[PDB]
Order: C-alpha cells, then structure tokens, then sequence
C-alpha cells in the first residue's frame, strides 16, 4: 500500500512584501513514511525545520516543513518533495493567493 | 502519560 | 467536543542497516505536546508544547523509559509480522498504533480505543468494551490470541479508565488557555480575475482553533457548494489552522455572493462579502 504526498505551499500570515513571515510546505496523505522535503528560494535549498511525523485515521502520514522568511515582489519560493511514489521530484511553487 | 505495556505481536 | 489524549506509534524496519526506527507523538485533541525519536542522539521523550515544559525530570525519565522499552519490543515485532506474512527480509515495513481516552462530562472515561495497522492496512483493534479484540486477518489472530493469553486488554483497560483520563485532565489544566478556549478565524475575502467571463472570489479563514469550521458560499441565500473550490484545512505552524473557499462569479455579481463562516470561536456565525 503506497500513497503519494499531497502538497500545499502557503504562508502563515497573508504575504505582505517586506514584513517577516513563515513559508510552509504541508505534506500529507502519503505512505510509507520515508520522505524528502526541501524548501527553495529561486531554486536553491534553504535551512528549515519540520514538525514531527504524525498520521491520520486512515494511517497516512503528515508533517509541516517550514522556515522564517521575508516576502518581496522579487523572490520566488517553492517546495520540492521526493517520495518512492514519485517518478521525479514534485516542485510546487508558492502562490500567495492560491 | 504513556501506557506501560510491552506485549509482543 | 469531548477532549482526548492520544499517542501514535510508528515502527519502521530498516533491513539495510540491521535496525529499525521508532516514533511517538503525543496529542491532546489536535495539539501535539510530546515526541520521541529512537534515531535522535541519546534519545528521550521531549516537550513539544510550552505548557508541558513545566513537568519535572521524574515525569520525563518515566516517559523516556517507557518509550525505549516499547522501541525495543517493536524491533522484534517487525520481524514477527514479517514472519506472519512470509515476507522477504529485504524490504522496509511499518507498524502503526493509536490509542487514547475521551473525557466524559463526569470526569470519567467516555470511550477508550486502540488500533494497529501493518504496512498501511488495518491489523488489530481493541473493542469498545475494552475486554476483547477484533482481528482483520490470520496474522492478527495469532497476535490476538497471544494478547488473550496474557490478558493485555485488562492492562489497557485499567490504563484507559484511570491514568489516561487523569493525565488528560491535568494537561487540559496546564494548557487551558490554548487547549480549552476556542480561537476564532481571522477572515477576509479576495478577488482574482480569470478571463472575460470569470472572476474568482476567495474567502479566507486563518489562525483558528479548533480545526473544525464551516465555509460556504451562497448566492442570494442559495448554496454554491457544487462549484465552490474548498481546500483541505492546513496547519498555520503555531497550533492553529487555515482554510479557504473560492468560486468563480461574473465580474458584475460580486455583491450577489456571500461567504458564511461558522466556528466555535465565533459568537455569531459570519456572513462576509467582497468590498
């Protein structure tokens, strides 16, 4: 039983250029628990922390991977996820409106 | 607080 | 709703190295408060919420001891289920376990539970009566009979009806101002143009706790849940949650659509509209 990760990329508070915030990559609904998550600023890995591995009622796993950041009209952010269920890595760009 | 059992499968 | 203390175990074998990895996360309702990782340097049970930090070393030594005893058992348990299913010794496999207690209005056990899964599939479960087990297949029946032979259920039951609900009460006190008060969502609406005949309105609900909310779009009192884009509730990163609901309306009809937010932090349900 293998399940692919669902990815959601967002900020903790409404993105407002110049004001310090939190870039979140919420990965969930996946199985087995071995997973690889990198946060990207213009295509480059940063330095990030994650919440502890947890699971839902349906036994699928979920963790939040996040870092502190300051948004602007210039910088592009995204989340890169790798998992046994994926052909290649799944990159999901950050869209402040969704 | 955790449950203290160590019963094998 | 009624409060709950829960623990999640995850045991993953690593036939590669000769070992396995073991995770515990503790929850009161939807708030994580403790964690354990066998792969952590000199691994112990750790606080994961500001309100549990006030516990003495006597508390942490006990939970740490229990974590490692359990982690050691699961090292063998993985091998056992592998043998139960006549599986090769090459692949990484997983056992998961959830158990906990719900608090009743009288301060006694409302309901207690335990359920286990192997490789993502339901394996064994403790029955509501807390004196019997239900097995999903043959392998689990071997396991079921072992636990009957040593009366595992009675240890579980004495825990659930006693220690579990007692500590739950304490945790609810320790963290009463985050656990026990509802946090209302910070709500606003945004407008996003598409094409000539498409404008997207997005109703936001941010920083709310608990996780349960209702978001609906109505058109002049008429439900639009059919063509409404609604996202999975997501963590804010601070123990609160986010959600949004959107739908595409015509560029003229912004005022004809209203977003309705219902959350227990709210005094009266909200009707929002784009400005």
């Amino acid at each position: 039983v293998a399940r692919p990760p669902k990815v959601q990329v967002y900020s903790r508070h409404p993105a407002e250029n110049g004001k310090p915030n939190y870039l979140n990559c919420y990965v969930s609904g996946f199985h087995p628990p071995q997973i690889e998550i990198d946060l990207l600023k213009n295509g480059e890995k940063m330095n990030a922390e994650q919440s502890d591995l947890s699971f839902s009622k349906d036994w699928s796993f979920y963790l939040l991977v996040h870092t502190e950041f300051t948004p602007n009209a210039v910088d592009q952010y995204s989340c890169r996820v790798k998992h046994v269920t994926l052909d290649k890595p799944k990159i999901v760009k950050w869209d402040r409106d969704h | 607080a955790l449950l203290r059992t160590a019963t094998y499968y | 709703g009624p409060h709950s203390l829960s623990y999640s175990y995850t045991a993953v074998s690593r036939p590669d190295r000769g070992d396995s990895r073991f995770f515990i996360v503790g929850y009161v309702d939807d708030t994580q408060f403790v964690r354990f990782d066998s792969d952590a340097p000199n691994a112990k049970m750790e606080p994961r919420a500001q309100w549990i930090q006030q516990e003495g070393q006597e508390y942490w030594d006990r939970e740490t001891q229990i974590s490692k005893e359990t982690a050691q058992n699961y090292r063998v348990d993985l091998n056992t289920l592998r043998g139960y299913y006549n599986q090769s010794e090459a692949g990484s496999r997983t056992i998961q376990r959830v158990y906990g207690c719900y608090l009743g209005p009288d301060g006694l056990l409302l309901r207690g539970y335990r359920q286990d899964a192997y490789d993502g599939a339901d394996y064994i479960a403790l029955n509501e009566d807390l004196r019997s087990w239900t097995a999903a297949d043959m392998a689990a029946q071997i396991t079921k009979r072992k636990w009957e032979v040593v009366n595992e259920a009675e240890g579980e039951r004495s825990y659930l009806q006693g220690r579990c609900v007692e500590w739950l009460q304490k945790y609810l006190v320790m963290g009463k101002d985050t656990l026990q008060r509802a946090e209302p969502p910070k709500t606003h609406v945004t407008r996003h143009p598409s094409s000539d005949l498409g404008v997207t309105l997005r109703c936001w609900a941010l920083g709310f706790y608990p996780k349960e909310i209702s978001l609906s779009w109505q058109r002049e009192g008429q439900d639009q849940s059919q063509d409404m884009e609604l996202v999975e509730t997501r963590p804010s990163g601070d123990g609160t949650f986010q959600k949004w609901a959107a739908l595409v309306v015509p560029p003229g009809e912004e005022q004809s659509y209203t977003c309705h937010v219902q959350h227990e932090g709210l005094q009266e349900p909200l009707t929002l509209r784009w400005d």
